[PDB]
């Protein structure tokens, strides 16, 4: 909408308008980054916020963005990890064949590179972590 | 092991050659004598000193190009074979040991296969 308030003069208007009886909403989509951060030590942030989209009326798609997957069993606790499901397909880096591809697909009609400098760089990233970003750098 | 040991080496040089009714030591008076040497120290512990090697197809093959890279950087490949035949490695199995670590990022070849160069 656009009326803005605080933590708690807010975080009390949404708790009533999710579990809101006779009215239509849109499916919505919830996408969050860094999920370390939000963590307080009465763990009041992650667990309320699963449990939105397990209503009647409720269309949230969160889209939880973090680092490694062991987080529900290390930081966060019992309550987190138990209402939120194991849905969890973690994304592996880019192959040799991969990176070899995508700088390809960027120097399509890029005639000033030879095909010996390209596998050269491509290879020291794919063997350190195989990261997207220290390939092009 | 000090030089109380070092005597008692000598000793048993002549305890082998004396049976065969002989003034000389060959070499198996020499093996022989180390042979109840290396049997009674390992009785004093609970075990037996063994080793484990495997013969690895692919193990001297990288060992070989290490002398070129020390040497210089762009290696040629038609060079680099000039000392992998000499003691009897077959050039089939080298073909087949270049993908086992330019999989691995170790070093990067051309589309003829005719330039090698350790990143």
């Amino acid at each position: 909408t656009g009326q803005k308030a605080t933590a708690n003069h807010a975080a009390e208007l949404l708790a009533k308008q999710f579990c809101t009886r006779g009215s239509p909403q849109e499916t919505t989509v919830l996408l969050v980054d860094e999920l370390d951060l939000l963590w307080t030590h009465k763990q009041d942030i992650m667990y309320n916020l699963f449990d939105w989209p397990t209503h009647k009326e409720a269309r949230l798609v969160v889209l939880a963005i973090a680092n490694t997957m062991d987080l529900p069993e290390r930081i966060m606790m019992n309550r987190v990890s138990s209402r939120l499901g194991l849905t969890r397909m973690c994304f592996q880096p880019y192959t040799y064949s991969q990176l070899q591809q995508i700088l390809r697909s960027r120097l399509k009609h890029l005639k000033a590179f030879e095909d010996d400098a390209i596998q050269l760089v491509a290879r020291k990233v794919a063997a350190l972590s195989g990261d997207a970003r220290r390939c092009l750098d | 092991t000090s030089a109380r040991t070092l005597l008692a080496i000598l000793r048993l040089s002549t305890a082998l050659a004396r049976l065969r009714m002989v003034d000389v030591v060959e070499k198996e008076d020499v093996n022989e004598a180390i042979r109840l040497m290396e049997m009674s120290k390992d009785s004093l512990l609970g075990d037996k000193g063994q080793t484990a090697r495997t013969q690895r197809p692919a193990d001297v093959i990288f060992a070989t190009v290490r002398e070129l890279v020390s040497g210089g950087r762009s290696v040629r490949f038609s060079e680099a074979e000039q000392r992998c035949v000499s003691r009897g490695f077959t050039p089939a199995q080298f073909q087949a040991a270049l993908d086992e670590y330019e999989e691995l990022n170790v070093w990067q070849v051309n589309a003829s296969r005719t330039r090698i160069t350790f990143v």
